[PDB]
């Protein structure tokens, strides 16, 4: 076992240093159609009552 | 310093939380962070000329022609890598016997909410664009993905009754002026539908189960991927449920494929072959291509764990 | 008298330890012209030995396309070296492997040498 | 479909089919709210477990 | 100086190339040039007249009438050269019972993607025009060919529901 | 598919006129991969000419590692050319020689062609 085929992709190259992404990007993007219904006026579909 | 790149995503919380007076520690939430590593790959091609007297005899300008040819070969290798990584082992896909607008809609809202072909609950796919529009007085957000169909699939979609209905509607309305005339597919549900071609030996297109395993596999990095399901193996998988070849398209959202490094190419012109008579023109590239597919950093099972981040497969019988 | 010839040539050399199993020895590119495949057994195979070696391809079920080699302890002269009688143009990327079975020997080694030409061609005038 | 055809003749609810939306039906806007999953809010469905809803 | 003409096309490169550290000489690509040779052909027609007495008798201006009819003939015969060479020995074709827009769409798809009627592989036929057009924000390349049907196929197409 | 292969090869031809003695024919460097050794008899060996040649190394006592030709006139056709069955890797600078004895002939000559690869390797990925 001296000169056999090594199936070692470039991930097994000890000259490469990995670089980690500069920012962790967020996997959350969705907005829902409820912030616009909600309100204080009596006409709103979801009415907020101010209660001290 | 085009080292292997590691981008990371922050999963979002799905925990029950804690009720009225129970303590936080009774149900902590996990801050699951996921990562991928994109290793580069080196590939290139060369052209050796004839003797100088023979090139000016046959009136072939070898440097010009070889640079042009190698530029084209290089662009096609790049895109074939992007598409091969984009189309192996779909974790999420829909199979239909003939492409139609119903299946494109199914895919678009499967991506909008997060669902799988078995009507499961995966994760919402981030779109290429997402805007706040106003229906009457309610602010909704509408998404725009990119649907890359195979040309057999675009030909199936053109002969679809509801697609003709929708083109009639657009005509009465007047927005996609010049798509049905120009043979294009236009926008369906805010999402541009594109005939992306057919994969052949000369240029890139959406693959099909007619391609050979080795011919498809020589375009995967094999350090950037975990498993490998070629279109032929994917056809065998879908066959376990008759002898029809399949055709593959993709709904893609933002960052479905990640390119690390420098997609620029290098040209090596050696005018010193055979003491200066002959000539060599080489073109080389080092590029990391990977389908966006993040793995759990520590150990945790998560909807994002071994799943295509922004790719739904769209499989139809190529006929 | 024009022709197209192969000007580039490689020799791959690989050792394996004559245990049981298969060994991924030589990596052939597509379109490569294999002009020599030779196996040399370095060692003293004891008498009463069943060790059998077969050099071929991995993609084929039986791994004996190129060479077979049995009875390593019978006339140590025509079993020490064995060259393949077959040439081969690689239609695709290939893996020349060697499969060994019934191995009942110690410190016996195999050196495989594969001389093959690359798929490149140049035009020659004579 | 035929109501969208009528709207297009009249030219009133512009964009609510090129954008995938649903628009207004009888003065009242129709809205795709989404599907209720373990991640964000949508309209519920019978697939939800009783306990998960009652929470 | 209308000699036999020889135009040439540069074929598109294929072939694996080299990967990793393998040097270029392990897989040289072939810059392949294809040529055609077009040889000219002479053809013509002629009209002879009757005796001068008969031409003036029947008040036939022979030079004028003969010239314009021979012009029409020459036009038709050059066009028939073109059509015969165009229709000889189809290497790639589609058959159908009746001409419908399904088959025309299939033919445009086949031409743009280098497919044959049996889905075998070919090269992408170059179009009369090609353009970059934006769909949403994706730039697509649309192609215009030319479809030449006879009268019967044009009828079969007009009797098509999809048409 | 990575591997390491020899890319440089030399053919070395030498001729010797079949007198008695040894002849320093081929020079091998350390690490050379002898992939072919062949000996061709140019001439018409006399009937009952019991001359005998053997090709091997000079540092070994019996110079018959590669080839041995006896009875050069019985099956002349199969005796014109003989190829060695062995492949060799030179661990030091070697000298391939031919020892020819019992030489009782005239005009008979030998041509030894030795094809060997050089010690250099390059890394090839397929």
């Amino acid at each position: 076992k001296l000169n056999n085929i090594n199936f070692n992709n470039i991930s097994n190259n000890l000259n490469l240093g990995i670089e980690v992404g500069r920012e962790i990007q967020n996997a959350s993007w969705i907005k829902s159609p409820f912030f616009s219904i909600t309100g204080t006026g009596a006409d709103r579909g979801v009415r907020l009552f101010s209660v001290a | 310093s085009q080292q292997p790149f590691r981008p990371r995503i922050k999963a979002q919380l799905s925990g029950s939380g804690v009720s009225g007076n129970t303590d936080f520690e009774a149900n902590y939430d996990n801050l699951e962070i996921l990562s991928q590593t994109i290793y580069p790959d080196a590939f290139g091609n060369s052209l050796r000329s004839k003797i100088k007297a023979y090139s000016e005899l046959e009136r072939i300008d070898f440097i010009k022609e070889s640079v042009d040819s190698l530029t084209t070969w290089m662009n096609e290798e790049r895109d074939k890598r992007i598409v091969a990584s984009l189309t192996n082992d779909f974790t999420n896909y829909l199979y239909t016997q003939t492409m139609n607008v119903a299946t494109i809609r199914k895919a678009i809202f499967h991506a909008r909410n997060g669902l799988k072909g078995d009507n499961s609950k995966a994760f919402p796919i981030k779109p290429i664009r997402a805007t706040m529009q106003s229906v009457g007085n309610v602010m909704v957000q509408n998404t725009s993905y990119i649907i890359l169909l195979d040309s057999y699939q675009a030909n199936q979609l053109k002969a679809d009754s509801e697609f003709k209905e929708l083109r009639k509607l657009y005509a009465f309305a007047g927005e996609d002026k010049g798509m049905l005339y120009s043979g294009l597919l236009g926008v369906i549900d805010n999402c541009p539908v594109i005939d992306a071609g057919v994969w052949n030996k000369f240029n890139v297109g959406m693959p099909n189960s007619s391609i050979s395993d080795s011919d498809f596999m020589r375009y995967l990095n094999k350090a950037n991927v975990s498993s490998i399901v070629t279109p032929r193996q994917f056809k065998e998988k879908l066959n376990q449920e008759i002898n029809k070849e399949i055709s593959i398209g993709c709904l893609i959202g933002a960052s479905a494929v990640l390119l690390a490094g420098s997609k620029e190419t290098r040209f090596y012109i050696d005018e010193t072959v055979d003491a200066g008579r002959k000539s060599l023109v080489g073109v080389d590239c080092l590029l990391g291509v990977s389908k966006a597919r993040y793995q759990s950093t520590d150990g945790v099972v998560t909807p994002y764990d071994n799943q295509d981040y922004a790719v739904i497969g769209l499989v139809s019988d190529m006929e | 008298m024009k022709q197209k010839v192969h000007s580039v040539s490689y020799l791959a050399k690989a050792e394996f330890k004559f245990n049981n199993g298969v060994y991924n020895l030589v990596a052939l590119p597509s379109g490569a012209e294999v002009v020599k495949v030779s196996l040399e057994v370095v060692g003293n195979p004891i008498a009463t030995s069943t060790t059998s070696v077969s050099v071929g391809f991995e993609d084929e079920t039986t791994k004996n396309y190129f060479l077979t080699l049995d009875n390593l302890a019978v006339d140590d002269a025509s079993k020490k070296h064995t060259t393949s009688a077959k040439d081969y143009t690689a239609t695709s990327n290939k893996v020349v492997v060697a499969e060994v079975k019934n191995a009942n020997d110690n410190n016996v080694k195999g050196v495989l040498r594969v001389l093959y030409f690359l798929p490149s061609v140049i035009e020659v005038e004579y």
